[PDB]
């Protein structure tokens, strides 16, 4: 374990989000970043070097999330501006600008089919926009506080949502109905993702416990004392052997998804880590944070 | 203790086969500088091996690991406690010295470390292993609920705290933690006084912690527009009496002067607040309170630098690096370009952790209008800027619409947004003016560059 | 502008938790 | 007023270069609320300090608490309210340099105000906003005082 | 049980609530109550 690459001043402002394609497809041969300086830098990661490929602008407010199509070298990008914008990572142009209307929109959730795009709102519903449409197709009527996080499964069988009440709302993208509601947390769930096999569901919570529930029967598979600080971000590798979690304390821990043991802790972030993501194989791990910089941990 | 120190300085120089002298050295120095106790136990550990092959008793390796546990040598203290356990386990005939109690304390410090070592599960399990063997212990029962209190104030944390009180009602720590329960939900403002006045009996009395908790719950009742109703002034005077009382009995009670300066600041005696908070700062500036109160005095000069410096210093901790209240305190005198444009950035950083608050969404709109009118009134601004200002004004107007439908507010109805909407409409008219100004300046620059290019053609 | 920023500026001071000292012996 | 700068400080090294003089030592110190840096020479013979010593340092334009400018002549025999009356170590000196990270286009972010106290040198270095009170060739008083903490 | 008196009798706890509320510095109340009374006298 180590760091393979680093850039200095990779952005002029906090990198709020990072995405790297995880397929064998060309969508993995790029990195998309969203930062508060309104610079959606598309990096190439050619030659095992983080080249800058495209520099997309136009967001009024800083980018809250970026997500890459599981099928194409295209990404969708969202902001507190509530103008969700889409790009082609191999031309660097703007596809469309899904104006939400009132300025209430949040992180994105690319469907694995790359056909639907879930969004969060202060009403508590999960609005499933259409990628090629932009209109509000269908919205999950699960009101409450706020959808702080939402995520699609790699095969698309389930869908979770992080509230501000620690209420996982396990939706069903195949029928559009709330099936389970896992309430093993009371802290605002900051982010979550699905296991490569859609069996484990990690929950990143400000209480620092990265509890890992199950989806098929909606039960807790065990506690995990992840950080003393808020768990901000958590991603699985593609071979489904480990998962990294991002803290609010400049650490990144390589937790073992099977043993729930940290196999390595990275410490080359000068400020807190907004996000972490694997490669297509799971060796290189990109990490980004308030230090405006990008770091590529190698985990052979 | 002074005589013990001066005797130990006499035994330290001479060497009359000193064996326990360094033990008595470290037994005093654990209140004083922790390094002196460490150096003494370090030398005492090896001095116990030259006379015979005798293992170190667990009590010394325990005390040294307890020293290191206060330090950043958490893993080293962990090895110390492991070795103390292994050694105390080996004490099968030390029933008089009760090796078992030594292992008990070592395991307690070890679970406290794991609690502190970002390993709540090991601390849970060790604390339960003390519960399963000795349910009459308190701190093992309390720290367990502490761990659960991280997830929330309504889990078996609260239950184990109350149960602890029932077994030991005369335990001031458990009771204080009880009153600490009500501080999460401040709806028990006035009713906390009863629960706080339980152990105020004379057998407990001079409990400065209860007295201060009282003055705090009493201070929370301040910052009310009912001061002219001769209601908050009496509350101020009452809390001031509490503070004077805890001052006479404890002149060094820095929280007493802390609240005295707080009430003086609420009196607007910010200079009297200034220097009392300065004395607190001199005594211990580390506490989270001074970084706020002092900054709130410096910002009150309207000119400030220290205020944002102190706001930064308090946010250095991992507790709440993303924080809304600090930016609400900081969002003040927002008119300098580095205050306006930067405070947008910090408001966005706060809102990206707390988007549900109305006050963030209101202040971002106020600062937007402040900037937009700082360039759409009179300014011969850059051209791109007038394109951007109307975009910002549009988004401000959208927020002005969205805010108006929300029911709950910052304990203050936002019905006054009509003037913001009017400012928006007239800034839109100023945008339609300054974009004409923009085109005139555009043609101006084009003719300037052309008349320069011709001069170059001459050369 | 017509007003400064709205702010519930309050001179707060918390209390410390029980220190739960390690049990030196 | 005439209080140019104040902060909590602590000594973090003394004579890192070795002790060049016998009654004078370099103090290398750090500020705490501004995390500025200080290199000060004190008369280590009449005012001894050690590493980790915490002190208030109030660099002031004039000693008088009413802020009236002194003439820079030593007089004693004076009742007037004087800042010195509440310190332990007071020096008087001439600001002789203000270096900073000025670029050709945009201003310095940080300044280093250099002061000579009759030959005992001080460099105070940090973010410029705390050093705006310093201009080259101006009289200043050091007024430092150890915090017992 | 004796385990209680076995431990509470050997333990050497050095810090507690009051020791946090107390300043360890030399700021008594002579320099504090002075201004506290003076400002009341201004009123």
């Amino acid at each position: 374990y180590g760091i393979l690459f680093k850039q200095e001043q990779a952005h002029d402002d906090a990198i709020w989000s990072v995405a790297w394609g995880t397929n064998k497809k060309e969508n993995s041969e790029t990195v998309v970043t969203g930062s508060l300086d309104d610079l959606v830098k598309v990096w190439k990661w050619r030659d095992e070097r983080l080249d800058l490929q495209w520099s997309l602008e136009g967001h009024q407010l800083g980018v809250v999330s970026v997500d890459i199509s599981h099928t194409l070298p295209i990404a969708a990008s969202s902001s507190l501006d509530a103008h969700i914008r889409l790009w082609d990572l191999e031309n660097g142009k703007q596809i469309k600008s899904i104006d939400a209307g009132p300025v209430d929109a949040w992180t994105l959730a690319f469907s694995p089919d790359s056909q639907y795009l879930a969004t969060g709102t202060h009403v508590g519903k999960v609005n499933i926009f259409g990628v090629e449409s932009g209109k509000k197709e269908y919205s999950l009527d699960t009101r409450g506080k706020f959808i702080l996080s939402i995520a699609y499964s790699p095969d698309g069988k389930y869908l979770a949502s992080g509230a501000i009440d620690g209420i996982i709302n396990i939706f069903d993208i195949a029928t559009g109905k709330l099936l389970h509601t896992l309430e093993g947390h009371a802290m605002p769930i900051r982010s979550l993702t699905f296991s490569p096999d859609s069996q484990l569901l990690v929950t990143a919570s400000d209480d620092g416990y990265i509890k890992i529930y199950d989806v098929q029967h909606a039960n807790l598979a065990g506690t995990l004392s992840g950080h003393a600080s808020w768990v901000l971000n958590v991603a699985f590798c593609p071979d489904d052997t480990h998962f990294v979690s991002s803290s609010s304390d400049k650490s990144v821990k390589v937790w073992d998804v099977g043993t729930r043991t940290c196999v390595h802790t990275f410490f080359d972030h000068q400020d807190q880590v907004w996000g972490v993501k694997y490669n297509g194989n799971g060796s290189k791990i990109v990490s980004v944070g308030d230090d405006q910089e990008i770091h590529i941990y190698d985990c052979p | 203790r002074d005589i013990a120190k001066g005797h130990l300085k006499k035994v330290t120089e001479q060497y009359p086969d000193d064996v326990e002298a360094w033990i008595e050295l470290a037994q005093i120095l654990e209140q004083t500088d922790i390094q002196g106790a460490l150096s003494a136990y370090g030398t005492a550990t090896r001095i116990l091996q030259e006379k015979v092959q005798a293992d170190v008793p667990p009590e010394i390796l325990n005390n040294v690991g307890a020293l290191h546990f206060r330090l950043g040598n958490l893993g080293e203290a962990k090895k110390y406690f492991l070795a103390s356990l292994d050694r105390a386990k080996a004490e099968a005939e030390h029933d008089e010295h009760y090796y078992n109690a030594i292992s008990v304390t070592t395991s307690y410090n070890l679970a406290r470390l794991y609690e502190a070592m970002c390993e709540f599960h090991e601390a849970e399990k060790l604390y339960k292993n003390i519960l399963r063997e000795h349910p009459n212990y308190v701190d093992c029962y309390l720290r367990l609920g502490a761990m659960a209190r991280d997830k929330g104030n309504f889990y078996e944390a609260s239950d184990w705290f109350k149960e602890a009180l029932q077994i030991n009602q005369d335990h001031p720590d458990a009771w204080s933690l009880i009153g600490n329960l009500h501080l999460a939900k401040q709806e028990w403002g006035p009713g906390q006084k009863k629960f706080e006045r339980i152990l105020k009996q004379p057998s407990t009395q001079s409990d400065t912690y209860s007295m201060l908790a009282l003055g705090n719950v009493w201070l929370q009742t301040l910052h009310q527009p009912t001061r002219d109703r001769e209601k908050e002034k009496r509350h101020q005077d009452r809390a001031l009496a509490i503070y004077k009382q805890v001052l006479r009995n404890d002149a060094k009670n820095l929280y007493a002067a802390n609240g005295i300066g707080a009430v003086l600041a609420h009196k607007g005696y910010f200079r009297e607040a200034r220097d009392v908070f300065a004395q607190v700062r001199e005594a211990t500036a580390d506490i989270s309170d001074v970084w706020l109160n002092l900054a709130h005095i410096y910002v009150e000069q309207k000119q400030y630098i220290s205020a944002v410096q102190m706001y930064e210093n308090c946010l250095r901790k991992f507790y709440k690096h993303q924080n809304t209240e600090v930016v609400l305190y900081l969002a003040r005198a927002l008119f300098k370009c580095g205050k306006l444009q930067e405070c947008k950035q910090t408001l966005l950083k706060a809102r990206h952790v707390a988007p549900s608050d109305t006050v963030l969404m209101f202040n971002v709109a106020l600062v937007l209008q402040r900037l937009a009118t700082s360039v759409l009134k009179d300014e011969k601004s850059n051209l791109k800027e007038v394109l951007n200002a109307v975009k910002e004004l549009e988004l401000a107007h959208r927020y002005f619409s969205y805010l108006s439908k929300v029911g709950d507010k910052m304990r203050f109805d936002l019905a006054l947004a009509a003037t913001e909407a009017r400012q928006c409409s007239d800034l839109l008219s100023q945008a339609q003016y300054h974009v004409a100004r923009a085109r005139k300046q555009d043609e101006e620059e084009r003719e300037l560059r052309a008349k320069q290019e011709q001069e170059k053609e001459l050369l | 502008e017509r007003s400064g920023v709205v702010c519930r500026v309050k001179y707060c001071n918390s209390l410390p938790d029980i220190p739960f000292d390690p049990k030196f012996i | 007023a005439g209080i140019l700068f104040e902060d909590i400080f602590d000594v973090k090294d003394i004579d890192p270069e070795g002790k060049k003089f016998d009654r004078v030592s370099r103090l290398h110190c750090e500020s705490e609320s501004f995390k500025m840096d200080l290199i000060l020479d004190v008369n280590i013979q009449i005012y001894p300090v050690d590493l980790g010593d915490k002190f208030r340092l109030v660099i002031a334009s004039t000693l008088y608490e009413d802020g009236t400018l002194d003439d820079g002549e030593y007089n004693p025999t004076d009742d007037r309210p004087s800042r010195a009356d509440q310190f332990e170590y007071v020096m008087y000196g001439k600001v002789y340099r203000i270096e900073g990270d000025e670029t050709s286009t945009e201003a310095a972010t940080r300044l280093s105000a250099y002061v000579s106290y009759g030959g005992l040198l001080m460099r105070l270095q940090g973010d410029a906003n705390n050093l705006h009170g310093f201009e080259v060739d101006s009289r200043v008083y050091l007024l430092m005082k150890k915090l017992a903490f | 049980v004796d385990v209680t008196r076995d431990i509470v009798s050997r333990e050497r706890v050095w810090r507690t609530r009051t020791t946090i509320l107390q300043s360890t510095g030399k700021n008594f109340s002579k320099n504090i109550f002075a201004i506290l009374q003076s400002v009341k006298a201004r009123e």
